[PDB]
């Protein structure tokens, strides 16, 4: 029994978050009160891994909700599976976090942080045999950006020797709600890649397109953005929520994906892309799960190289045929996998599919293509950093300009190791 | 074509055919192994602590 | 009678502990219940089979075993599978955190804390024994427990007892069925610790498995159940002389004279024959000519070689069922004169054969059909040299770009001790092409 | 879409090789370091065969036969003749050889030599490996301080006009299925001067490679473009002169040195049940006396063609050795 403790924080994190709950519970046949109502074994298997049981077989997500304004919280409480959740894992402040990584992460979030801290202790006393965290939040705000990478920090300190995972929302231009999102997302980013083993880089910019290109949805909201967030997260977290062999666990997942401490940000992608009746094949589901439509980090792989990938088939199909498939794609276009990581594609199949599919297949890619999404983050941010405009909203909260230049340095830094090991 | 050293049991039979003749680590060393290691990793952690510090 | 104690370690080394002894029980006639209807002598005894199986007064027949795996789901089915009444609580040790794929985790983090209890519970098997020869140890190469705590336990064991013999089972990794990217890392640095520990060590490549259950087993997409009941038929094969009444390799130290002319140079090649699906409506029973003209076919050995483009230092056939000395010889002779067979020259070009008249048990409802004789060739040759030019290339690759390191470093593993495995396998190599290249 | 690579830069036939296949539009060239290919055109030198055919979905050819070093050198061809019983020390078509190192065959040499030293027979040899032809032992000893030393062909078929001996050059494809393909092309390398059975010293007479020859004739280039006669002109020679034709007086000969020891070295190299795939393209080199006999003195394993006769030969390795393993969306004679 390998327990992760979960925590979403700020708005996008507990929206998002909240989803993800849903969509797994009913893949492991719990209902809005706890209880169980499956018809198979395989659903309860490992159910442990994000559940707590409690006395009357009702299951607790281990799920802690923070935020620093009671508003998603209140609307995720009095949402359809808000009952679900541990009254006391929802902690809260009143001031908000305006947008700003410095109130979250240097004062309103750390007056909040030590009660967050307190919840997080009393998750991990009750595992039999914690094996690490996952946080959900965006980088564009104040409250998950900023509080969220102040959590891992202090998560860290107490918890040294435990995996740190994400997933993280990239902000964009195209679905933006302010104009200082690139200095916060360039702020988070320094911290994310010394206090994290794994992140899911989900880029705003992708979901649109996905929605407007490919759902035709002529007018994509926040709600739809997130169905393909759910989606991806219930993907990605299978092999830890079902009996298998490839990374069933946090760590070896890590060691798998993992070749440079730094390099650990992936590129996700989900087949079929869904907002219908007929089955997708096996090769079918091979070619789309490649394809950079399906993708969620507005990045194009052939502008870059695989350095490690993990594919996920879930549903009734031959393992043959997708041995077969996997192996297609590789040998057919073996230039876009690095040579010098020999065998750098693992593939696993879940028996259980999602809710309204018969079949689906996930993509976990650590590819050197993930730079594009890092060099527009750091142009959007030196346009403005260039003229020092916004910045008195995080001098304000004490903050100097120096550590804007130092987190700016180590994303180019990042950017740089990235060309490093696709000219390599 | 030689056959040598036959022997029989009721279980079966062994025999060998030539068909042409020829033409430290001590306990202590392994504890100092292990215990190099660990402080390796304390160090490295109390690296770690010490940037979480500042 | 001398004992043999067997030790089992990380899920692939349990799995196959499992299969080979739900083998053994059916080929000495054991239930489920430990209790054996043939063993006149209740509650003790120095028979053949005693050198695996102990006896308890209520005439329950304990496998001298050990299993020992850092993360207990595996352990957990033997605990609650069929032959749990077989084993001792005392005998299946659990941790509750794996090594992760890596080989330092294994070897240094986690085998630390573990490796006192185990030997623990090594020595009280040990204290049963009346004249204890040895150990055999099976593990995976690819896997952070089966690659770390083994070398461990091995140096360990040559420590506690340097007097025994110690053989290993050992799983080669492969692609088609592997879990991590890190396995050549694993093999080699496990390889390099072992390498002075084993006496002798029998590699089974799990590509050549896969590919002979969906050749010769019709099996489209082989698993680990598939997998592990035909390596245990091999298993029981080399096992057997160690079991029954016999005069060929009685015992552990008779596997190193017999097979192993340079200690270095302990990995004999396996090669089996005949593996025919229980679906197969109509077969033809092979003879003792066919099948052992089927031990010199790459397609059926245990690790994908070419014995051709190599040298023999020595070679047992170990057969099972309907099968006399005559028809052997009368094999071995009309082989010779059709295929590649050179041995070194300072050895003699000849066999050492072993006749069991039992012919192989299968387990009822699985894969493998029922034969009338079959046959299990151990051959030192120096084509199995393959396997580590193969592995060594890929250590390389990886290496040199420094992948992956940082998780070894981590668990506080020095860099150094990588180039050292690399050197140490670079050596064996050379080794080979001396002994085997002219 | 098929994938190979080319580990072999200074290979010309498989230059040609490569050049047709990217031309199909189904082949793509991957690095060389890059393991996941269908074909690889390997190296002359310690070809990696043990990494071969071990690429899940993936199958694997290399233009190399793993063993065939031992008809392609001349230390080895010499050994493999006299200790194959399908050989034997009754070969009929392969002069007399023996094994010679520097500082062992010597003593039976020397005891063979004495049976034309005091027999009145012409005890001219030569010695191989950079060449020595002598009629004193003494001196052959002399030179080669692994080297072979055979006996020199004193009465070879000379051409006219010029009084000029020469050697025949066969290519022979083997693919993976062990087909014997022999080229229905071959080529006559002669040498452009007169040929004297006095003067060994002046090696530009008995030396019939091309290089020698266009490094110290004066006479390069003729009789013949580049001392190359093709079997059209051979063949019509031997009717007007001999009144015989190429294919009884010296193919057939050929045929059957060809098969003999292919078929010798197929249980020890061939890639029937074998987890990757061979081919191999072979130069035999032969000689012909006045009794129009034909004599087997080497096989080369990475031989490269005639100029004229690149295009067409390049052209049948793709389509019986390559093609025939990998389908796309003759000029060979089956032995
Ligand atoms: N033949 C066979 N191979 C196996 C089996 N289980 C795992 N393997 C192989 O062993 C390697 C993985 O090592 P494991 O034994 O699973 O790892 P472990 O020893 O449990 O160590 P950790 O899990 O890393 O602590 C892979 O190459 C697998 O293909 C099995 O039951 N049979
Ligand atoms: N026993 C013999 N009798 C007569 N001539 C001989 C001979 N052995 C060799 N020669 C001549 O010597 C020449 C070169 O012989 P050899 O085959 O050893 O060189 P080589 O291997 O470099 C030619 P290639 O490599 O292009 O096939 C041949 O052209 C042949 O005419
Ligand atoms: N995909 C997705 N993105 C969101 C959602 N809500 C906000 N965002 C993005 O997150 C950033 C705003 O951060 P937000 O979470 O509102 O700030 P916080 O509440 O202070 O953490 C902007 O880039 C938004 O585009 C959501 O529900 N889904
Ligand atoms: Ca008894
Ligand atoms: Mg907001
Ligand atoms: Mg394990
Ligand atoms: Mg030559």
């Amino acid at each position: 029994m390998r327990e992760i403790v979960h925590i979403q924080a700020g708005q996008c994190g507990n929206q998002i978050g909240a989803k993800f709950w849903e969509v797994i519970s009913d893949e492991h046949g719990i209902d809005p009160t706890g209880s169980y109502h499956g018809d198979s074994d395989l659903q309860l298997e490992r159910i442990n891994v994000y559940y707590n049981e409690a006395t009357g077989n009702k299951y607790v997500p281990r799920a802690i909700l923070v935020d620093l304004e009671p508003g998603t919280m209140d609307s995720v409480r009095s949402g359809p599976f808000g009952q679900i959740f541990r009254p006391d894992n929802f902690v809260f402040g009143q001031s908000g976090a305006g947008n700003n990584w410095a109130k979250g992460h240097y004062t309103e979030g750390a007056e909040l942080v030590d009660s967050v801290l307190d919840v997080v202790r009393k998750e991990s006393e009750s595992c039999d045999c914690l094996q690490g965290f996952q946080l959900t939040h965006s980088l564009g705000g104040g409250t998950g950006s900023g509080m969220g990478t102040l959590l891992i920090s202090k998560i860290r300190e107490e918890y040294p020797d435990r995996i740190m995972n994400t997933f993280s929302v990239m902000p964009s231009p195209k679905v933006s709600d302010t104009v200082v999102e690139p200095y916060n997302a360039t702020l988070s980013v320094h911290q994310l890649v010394e206090n994290t083993d794994e992140t899911y880089c989900i880029d705003n910019e992708a979901l649109y397109d996905i929605c407007f290109r490919t759902l035709k949805l002529t007018t994509p909201t926040y709600g739809d953005l997130n169905h393909l967030v759910s989606a991806t997260m219930s993907g990605v977290t299978t092999c830890l929520r079902f009996p298998g062999q490839l990374n069933a666990d946090l760590r070896k997942l890590a060691v798998n994906m993992v070749p440079f401490p730094r390099l650990h940000f992936f590129m996700p992608g989900f087949a079929p892309l869904t907002s219908q009746y007929r089955a997708l094949t096996v090769p079918e589901l091979t070619q789309q799960m490649f394809d950079s439509k399906n993708m969620m980090a507005a990045c194009d792989p052939r502008h870059g190289r695989y350095l490690t990938v993990a594919a996920i088939f879930r549903g009734r199909m031959s393992m043959k045929e997708v041995d077969e498939q996997m192996l297609n794609v590789q040998n057919k276009n073996s230039s876009y996998f690095v040579e010098w990581i020999p065998n750098n594609v693992k593939t696993a199949v879940c028996d259980i599919p999602p809710r309204g599919l018969k079949m689906s297949a996930t993509f976990i890619g650590n590819s050197t293509a993930i730079q594009e999404l890092f060099k527009r983050i750091s142009e959007q941010f030196t346009a403005m950093f260039r003229r020092k405009a916004f910045l008195h909203w995080y001098t304000g909260e004490g903050m100097d300009e120096m550590e804007f230049t130092e987190a700016e340095s180590n994303m180019n830094d990042l950017v740089s190791e990235y060309q490093q090991y696709q000219d390599a | 074509m030689e056959v040598i050293e036959l022997n029989k049991c009721t279980s079966g039979q062994s025999f060998e055919v030539i068909l042409k003749p020829p033409s430290d680590p001590s306990l202590e060393e392994i504890q100092k192994k292990l215990e190099a290691a660990e402080e390796r990793r304390k160090y490295q952690e109390a690296e770690l602590l010490k940037h979480l510090a500042e | 009678m001398r004992e043999c104690i067997s030790i089992h370690v990380g899920q692939a080394g349990v799995q196959i502990g499992n299969a080979c002894w739900e083998l053994y029980c059916l080929e000495h006639g054991i239930q489920p219940d430990g209790q054996m209807p043939s063993d006149k002598t209740i509650g003790g005894g120095d028979d053949s089979f005693n050198t695996f199986f102990s006896e308890t007064g209520a005439g329950k027949h304990v496998p001298r075993a050990v299993f020992v795996d850092l993360e207990p789901t595996v352990i957990d089915e033997v605990r609650t599978g069929t032959y749990r009444q077989l084993f001792h609580p005392e005998q299946l040790i659990t941790g509750k955190e794996d090594a992760a794929n890596n080989y330092a985790r294994g070897h240094y983090t986690i085998g630390k804390e573990i490796i006192d209890l185990v030997l623990d519970r090594i020595r009280k098997l040990a204290d049963q024994c009346t004249g204890l020869q040895g150990f055999l140890v099976f593990h995976s190469f690819g896997g952070g427990t089966g690659s770390g705590f083994t070398s461990l336990l091995m140096e360990r064991l040559s420590v506690d007892y340097g007097k025994k013999s110690k053989l290993e089972f050992s799983i080669y990794p492969a692609p088609q069925v592997s879990t991590a990217v890190v396995e050549p890392y694993n093999s080699i640095l496990t390889t390099h610790t072992t390498l002075e520990h084993s006496d002798c060590a029998f590699m089974v490549d799990n590509e050549a498995i896969y590919d002979i259950c969906r050749r010769n087993l019709d099996i489209e997409r082989p698993t680990y159940t598939n997998l592990n009941r035909l390596i245990s038929q091999i298993v029981s094969s080399i096992t057997a002389s160690l079991r029954f009444d016999g005069a060929l390799n009685v015992d552990l130290t008779e596997f190193q004279t017999n097979l192993v002319p340079y200690p270095r140079i302990h990995f004999p090649l396996a090669t089996y024959a005949p593996v025919i699906s229980a679906e197969k409506a109509y077969h033809e029973q092979l003879s003792v000519a066919e099948i052992t003209n089927a031990c010199f076919e790459p397609a059926n050995q245990m690790v994908k070689c070419d014995p051709r483009h190599g040298k023999y230092m020595a070679c047992c056939l170990l057969y099972r069922g309907d099968v006399v000395p005559k028809d052997v010889n009368a094999a071995i002779a009309t082989i010779k004169t059709k295929r590649s067979i050179q041995f070194v020259d300072w050895c003699p070009t000849g066999f050492k054969v072993g006749i069991n008249y039992q012919p192989p048990t299968v387990v009822p409802g699985g894969d493998l059909a029922k034969v009338q004789r079959a046959v299990c060739m151990l051959s030192n040759t120096t084509a199995i040299a393959e396997a580590w030019a193969r592995l060594d290339h890929k250590f390389d690759l990886m290496y040199a770009k420094r992948a992956f390191v940082h998780w070894y470093v981590g668990e506080g593993m020095e860099e150094g001790e990588f180039s050292e495995a690399r050197e140490d396998m670079a050596a064996l190599e050379k080794d080979y092409e001396e002994v085997g290249v002219d | 879409m098929y994938t190979f690579v080319v580990r072999d830069e200074n290979s010309s036939v498989y230059a040609e090789v490569s050049r047709l296949l990217l031309a199909t539009g189904q082949w793509k060239r991957l690095r060389k370091d890059n393991p996941r290919f269908n074909l690889m055109l390997g190296e002359r030198n310690r070809l990696p065969f043990g990494r071969l055919g071990h690429e899940p979905g993936l199958v694997q050819l290399v233009n190399y036969y793993r063993g065939a070093d031992k008809l392609c050198r001349k230390a080895s061809l010499v050994k493999l003749i006299k200790t194959s019983p399908e050989l034997s020390e009754s070969c009929t078509w392969f002069p007399e050889s023996y094994v010679i190192y520097p500082t062992d065959e010597r003593e039976v040499f020397l005891a063979a030599y004495n049976r034309r030293r005091e027999g009145r027979e012409g005890n001219v040899w030569i010695a191989k490996s950079g060449i020595l032809i002598s009629s004193e032992a003494s001196e052959l000893l002399d030179f080669i301080d692994v080297h072979v030393i055979q006996k020199y062909l004193e009465k070879p078929l000379l051409l006219e006009p010029g009084h000029r001996k020469f050697d025949i050059r066969s290519w022979v494809l083997v693919d993976h299925l062990y087909n014997i393909y022999l080229y229905r092309e071959g080529v006559l390398r002669t040498s452009s001067e007169p040929y004297n059975s006095a003067n060994f010293q002046d090696k530009t007479c008995h030396l019939t490679n091309h290089c020698i020859q266009k490094e110290y004739s004066k006479n390069y280039g003729r009789y013949e473009e580049g001392n190359e006669m093709f079997f059209e002109e051979f063949n019509q020679y031997l009717m007007d002169a001999l009144n015989t034709t190429l294919e009884n007086s010296i193919l057939l000969q050929i045929k059957h040195i060809i098969r003999s020891c292919l078929m010798c070295i197929e249980p020890a190299i061939s890639t029937k049940h074998l987890h990757y795939q061979s081919f191999q393209l072979f130069g035999f080199d032969f000689m012909v006396d006045e009794e129009l006999k034909v004599w087997l003195i080497e096989v080369n394993g990475a031989p490269a063609c005639a100029q004229k006769l690149y295009a067409e030969l390049c052209q049948g390795i793709v389509d019986v050795a390559i093609s025939s393993v990998f389908p796309l969306a003759s000029i060979f004679i089956k032995l």
